[PDB]
């Protein structure tokens, strides 16, 4: 199945949420492990982003967005 | 006195002119209210309780299957059928297999096959609804009545201490209470039990003796077999196919397999929800706030007409400093001149006897008429060096005191505390320690407008998306051509980044 | 916890994979739910994409990447 | 004949000059090989088996905790410590609570606390490694020997049909077999049981009596408690903090709670893995391929020197059509002229009576000498209308046959099947029906290098990312400067899209 | 002689040297084949029959509902539920009503309501499949053997006339028959009973004892309740909601009503289908064709060695003209000359007595040896005036004949008949009265290609859309004189219009 | 219920179809009844057609297509 992810109730009360100790590790570990398991996609994304964008900032932003889209297939 | 060991503690210096003040009680906090010629009071909201909750929907998270069966049809002979497809407790599926002379068919090609298995739930979770007219808040009030230090977190015989302690139950049909405090007079509370935490878009979820408060959208997006919260002997499970998978093995057969228990998957899906507890059939909640208005016009000092104490005092233990800078002083008194007034001064130099720090416990007294009785005072010494001088005459005892820090650091920490309160409470933060005024009204209005817009735009983001969008907005602002959009972009980005990296 | 997602073994053998019948539902359902639940994000994403890109194609790709990153928080 | 009612079926029209041919058996398919003056053979890889697999790592997915203990310190007294923090069977964590005179401490502030609980695994999943020297493939061979139709998927007394059926076991210690086929002579297979499916980067995962073949770097990135090596009672576990959560509620106490069974979460994480089965301690696999070289020199037709029959044939069934366009004709024969050669013509012009199609069952014969015996032929009739005429003289019988389609559609279907086999098998697809040649060699080499590069760049990608990257590459190609880059982008994108939409 | 009164009649003037010819028998037709020194034959395909039909699906077209019930829930309490929602024989639906203090509820708002009703089918229709290997054609053959006029549609004791009449059954397992005709020898028929009418695209529909042949796409898009042809005792009706409508009346109550009998709506939906009949369990069909090949090498004239008759002839009836221009002459012969040859001339000028028109009845003879016996001849007189002179000597009778028209009008009528045959049969029309040739094969191939393209483009269009599209195409072909495109557009438009305005 | 309409088997065989006598009645009657009971739509369609077409033929074709689309709402 694919159960939905609950939105963060942080900053709604003074209490801590259900698994707040892992709220940061969740995305970081996933993204890092995916990037280590698939190093060629980094080259693919670099090529695509450098071809699509005109200015260097646009190229960097394209590359970052692609590298973020890949591991969480969205 | 119940507020002394708490790390999240607020001090309200009530306005002299009026007699009412607005406070907001929270579950992980406690408020100390001090007014000019009245006793100091401690308020703590300890429990929220919801009753008469209605069940909405049950979800199955662990199921079995049994009595599997299959049936097949020759090609060009319509779909296969089993009588179990006329039973609602079975889950069935249809597919295609290869048929030919070897299988007993007269033709060659894809024939139809059906597989049926009897579904059975072994473990389910429930969701319930909470109406704001069924909540009940519990507030505890303590008087700084010079009880000794062994009474701070002491609940022994608390039903007899009718003068120093009070317990208040605030409901929607009783939101205004007259609290009687013995010889201290009375206070009046006017609370708003219907507009605290927004229980209108929350369900009370129960799974295996654990309880959460969860969003309603999230609860309806669950992908498990479910039936209605209505009562019935045999329930029809909707969406049984969420836990049963059918598979064809190389176009020769079809088989059903049930998925495993989903308890851990749900635990992982509830990552940001709020936890709760149970009490019989009632939900017990330890999050949220409650806005109240306090009227202290009938509150009076007990023992303002006491005589000074004549005997000698000793320090019953070492004066300690609380994390907010106040100091607790426990004294022991010898001699029995009944309840008397404790003479205590806080001075920068013992030569002049000029008071420089104030008291938190207003009107400290000896409470017993016994020989060696203990009492406790709370004081607010000045920054730097000071002296706590207790007693009169030749038996005055003295204790040197040092309070580190400065007034600038105090103002800075007050500002950060106020900013955190704003971030948690929204526009309700403007009603904390408020006595009216045009500035507070304008501020609350502007905050309401901007908070509504901000929630409409950036409502459904996590710390990750908050960080990303904030950095993108700061970059877009650093490159804006003209002003008024550069500062706007950078301000929104900085706000998002501040929200993303927050704590608690 | 955060268990990793197995890569698809489709087109490795002639057999079908473990939960192949649901291989399209997950991403689509998640993305469409999140997207129609949060309309203001569409506005802010469009603003950012139009402000960052130079050509029409660049702005469209920017907006698409943002609208894909947000639901699956990556 | 075991290949007739199969939907995934290939036809190797064997080389005329040579005597060996390369084939690739697959678990879902089946191959029919026909050569000039030899009988037609059916090959089917039916089972892969792995024995004596090496335990690699165990993960816990359901656990308990018990014997909770705690230790607290007053502020400015260091960290809290428990003796169980030295025991590896305990999971422990440190936090801070609020301390003051109310709790039993002499100062006010954050005191250190530590909580410890005894971890116990209730249910675990195992991973094993399969070595190429552990594998044992099982192949089945059948001869088109004019057996009747009731023998297609018939395994009764299969240990007595030593002439028409054969069972072959291929291991890495015996990659070459010769198979005797009674009066048909013998064939010889030289297989490569060490290069079929890449078991070098797959583990055999077992969980609650279900088995998968999973990637290795996915199995190493699981986030559960784990240990290595064999498994025995009261074991030791690493990373127990993955199933246990510690919490301080409002800085007042610390509690530990264990997460729920992760069976369903693992099932959901295994979405794209391959399934498998067990045979005691042996992995039973029904996926992957096996490349072999077939040598058919000592394969000879049987009964090629029989006399033509003289009695009267009847149709025992209605001639049916298989999904590939062939036809199976079951004939009954009266008369006892012994094993005789069956006269049968397939003609599209009764004026010329010239043959138009071709048989699949080479040399159809009557195999018995009894009164009324049955046999079966398989024919590849021509497109359009034709007649199947059986017998001689006046007692002939005829059957009208219509075969829809054309040869252009046949060629297009063959091209699609070849492209699918390429996509599934990589460069190994060049060894299918291969008889040598330098064109095959250079094609296989180029496919090898391009497939290596393509797997390095776009190896692990779901249909979603495949679609997105493919569309982006197609756009980049459509807007490229000229050639030599544009069409490369368009080809890579089109290949990604063709992969993302493929099935099975 | 059985083709004499028929209005849709064809003439195959047999090749002189050849001995075989290709014909296409149609159900509303009749073929008359004449060869040089052979008797004339009449062929009529009378019946098509299909047996062993498999039931595919049953649709309900008249149903009832009973045992309606409703249930309601207060707002914020989930969906409503009745136990009947757990019965497959019930159809249920959910909606919202208004709830408040008046309805017995505690809140105000939209409550959930559920209505359930027991579905029951009263009248259902059935669809069955037809296998081309189960068709059985029936062909009747008659000889122009000088039987008298009272035998044209006479079947009394037809089982005794084993010389002039023949019945032929044609199946797929017997497509070639040798028909013996007594003293006339025998013919051989080689038919194609698998490619006449595309029964693989048609179902046999049965509704209230009426039968149709319908498309399969149309049958699978019916929107009534249905269950499988794999019949059981108690069937589960799918899609019951097609015949049941639920309505909420002003948000206070929900009700269920069943729609009426859909028999007339189905009749209206079947507007362009084919009708059919039943014969027990078999489908009897009276449409479609049958291509066959005739071999006449063993067919011989009976009575070519008789002597001329010597007695007296009278016209037993007035010579009548048939629709195609031929003439039937019934003679009565007085004379016991036994079987003798009838002397008959058809001449334009009686001075030379040169024959100008041919006969249809080859070798007219007096069959019976009795006194006053009757016989019938059929002739094809020339255009204009002519004389039919019968008898010998001076006692011979004459009849004046006028045949209106010309050979140009005859050729135009033949062209129109051929165009209609093409429009009905497609490329199969090129096999009518064919003996082979390169022109025939080339024309049939081009017709096949163009007909495939035309059926792909304008296949399923009514006369209305045909007319509209044809006019649009003619228009755009008018105002576009590009190379070879104008004539293509206007030709396709003319084809579409000619198809639209055609009649059955 | 909207049952589907069977395609015409005219010119498939020599036989007549099920209700062939009404093959022309079923469209003409309906079209003309609707066009007579709705005269204002004629003016609407004329305005639209003359506004969209450039040459006279395009205008006539647009008007005809709208007048045909309206009665059988398609
Ligand atoms: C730094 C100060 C606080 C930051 C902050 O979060 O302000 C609140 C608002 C978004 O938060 P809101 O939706 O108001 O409620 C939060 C409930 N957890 O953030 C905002 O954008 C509105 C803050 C406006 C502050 C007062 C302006 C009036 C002067
Ligand atoms: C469509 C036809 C090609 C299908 C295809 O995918 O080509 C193979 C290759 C990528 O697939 P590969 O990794 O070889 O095999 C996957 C095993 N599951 O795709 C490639 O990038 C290489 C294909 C080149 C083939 C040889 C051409 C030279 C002759
Ligand atoms: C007037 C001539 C005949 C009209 C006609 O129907 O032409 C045939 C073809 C479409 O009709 P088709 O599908 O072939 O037959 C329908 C069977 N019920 O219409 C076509 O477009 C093909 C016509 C080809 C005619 C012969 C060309 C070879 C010279
Ligand atoms: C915790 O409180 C108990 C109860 O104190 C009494 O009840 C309170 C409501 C308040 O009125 C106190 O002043 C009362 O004394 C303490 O137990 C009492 O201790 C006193 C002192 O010796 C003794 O005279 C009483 O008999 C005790 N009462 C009982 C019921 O045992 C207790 O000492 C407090 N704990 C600490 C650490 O100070
Ligand atoms: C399935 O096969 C059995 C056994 O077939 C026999 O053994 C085979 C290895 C092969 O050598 C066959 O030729 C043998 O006959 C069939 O059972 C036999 O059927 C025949 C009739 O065809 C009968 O005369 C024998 O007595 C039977 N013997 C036994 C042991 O059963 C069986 O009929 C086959 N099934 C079908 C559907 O044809
Ligand atoms: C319709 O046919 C019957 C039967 O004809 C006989 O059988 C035929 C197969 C063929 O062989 C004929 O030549 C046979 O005579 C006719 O009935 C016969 O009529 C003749 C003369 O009228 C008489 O001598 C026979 O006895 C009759 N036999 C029977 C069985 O009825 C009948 O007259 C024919 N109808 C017409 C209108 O001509």
């Amino acid at each position: 199945i694919t159960l939905p992810s609950h939105a963060s109730q942080k900053l709604e009360t003074r209490s801590s949420t259900w698994l707040e100790s892992r709220e940061y590790s969740k995305y970081l570990i996933k993204v890092e492990n995916w990037i280590l398991r698939n190093p060629g996609y980094a080259l693919v994304a670099a090529v695509i982003g450098w071809t699509l964008g005109s200015s260097r900032s646009q190229k960097i932003i394209f590359v970052t967005l692609l590298m973020l889209v890949a591991p969480a297939y969205s | 006195i119940r507020c002394i060991g708490i790390g999240n503690r607020d001090f309200i210096e009530g306005m002299s002119g009026g007699t009412w003040v607005d406070i907001v009680l929270e579950h992980g906090g406690c408020v100390t209210v001090m007014s000019n010629n009245k006793p100091t009071l401690d308020f703590e909201l300890v429990t929220t309780t919801a009753s008469n909750m209605a069940e909405v929907r049950s979800y199955c998270y662990e199921a079995n299957i049994s009595e599997m069966a299959s049936d097949s049809r020759c090609p060009t002979q319509g779909e296969a059928y089993l009588d179990k497809m006329a039973d609602s407790q079975f889950v069935c599926k249809r597919g295609y297999v290869d048929r030919g002379w070897g299988n007993g068919c007269g033709l060659f090609g894809k024939g139809s096959i059906v597989t049926c298995a009897k579904f059975t739930c072994v473990k389910k979770l429930t969701g319930k609804s909470i109406q704001p007219e069924n909540l009940e808040y519990r507030v505890l009030v303590s008087v700084h009545a010079s009880q000794h230090g062994g009474m701070i977190n002491n609940d022994t015989n608390h039903q007899h201490d009718k003068e120093n302690r009070a317990r208040i139950d605030i409901t929607a049909s009783a939101p205004r209470v007259e609290v009687e405090l013995g010889s201290f007079g009375s206070i009046s509370m006017e609370c708003e039990p219907r507009s605290g935490l927004n229980f209108g878009d929350l369900y009370y979820l129960t799974m295996n003796n654990k309880h959460w408060l969860v969003n309603r959208d999230w609860f309806h997006d669950l992908s498990l077999p479910w039936h209605t919260g209505a009562t019935s002997n045999n329930h029809h499970w909707n969406n049984k196919e969420a836990l049963v998978e059918f598979r064809e093995a190389h176009a020769k057969k079809q088989t059903a397999v049930v998925l495993g228990s989903q308890e851990g998957a749900v635990h992982a899906a509830l990552a940001g929800a709020l936890e709760a507890e149970s009490d019989g059939h009632k939900a017990t909640i330890y999050s949220g706030h409650l806005k109240c208005r306090l009227k202290l016009d009938k509150l009076r000092l007990k023992g303002m007409s006491y005589a000074l104490c004549t005997g000698a005092f000793t320090f019953a233990r070492t004066p300690s400093e609380t994390i907010h800078g106040t100091a607790t002083v426990e004294l022991q008194y010898a001699g029995e001149d009944g309840p008397c007034k404790v003479p205590i001064v806080i001075t920068s130099d013992t030569n002049s006897m000029a008071s420089t720090g104030r008291l938190i416990t207003a009107n400290p007294v000896v409470t017993e008429s016994g020989a060696n009785s203990k009492m406790m005072v709370e004081i607010d010494p000045p920054f730097g060096d000071s002296y706590i001088i207790v007693g009169t005459g030749t038996t005055k005892i003295t204790h040197h005191w040092h309070r580190a820090g400065s007034s600038i650091g105090r103002a800075f920490e007050a500002t950060m505390r106020g900013a955190k309160r704003m971030a948690v409470l929204g526009d309700t933060a403007w009603d904390f320690g408020s006595v009216g005024g045009m500035f507070n009204s304008v501020g609350k209005f502007v905050h309401q407008v901007f908070g509504s817009a901000f929630k409409a735009l950036f409502g459904g983001m996590s710390w990750f998306t908050q960080l990303l969008i904030g950095f993108l907005l700061i970059w877009m602002g650093l490159n804006a051509r003209g002003g008024t959009v550069a500062m706007s972009f950078m301000g929104i980005g900085a706000m998002l980044i501040f929200l993303a990296t927050s704590v608690s």
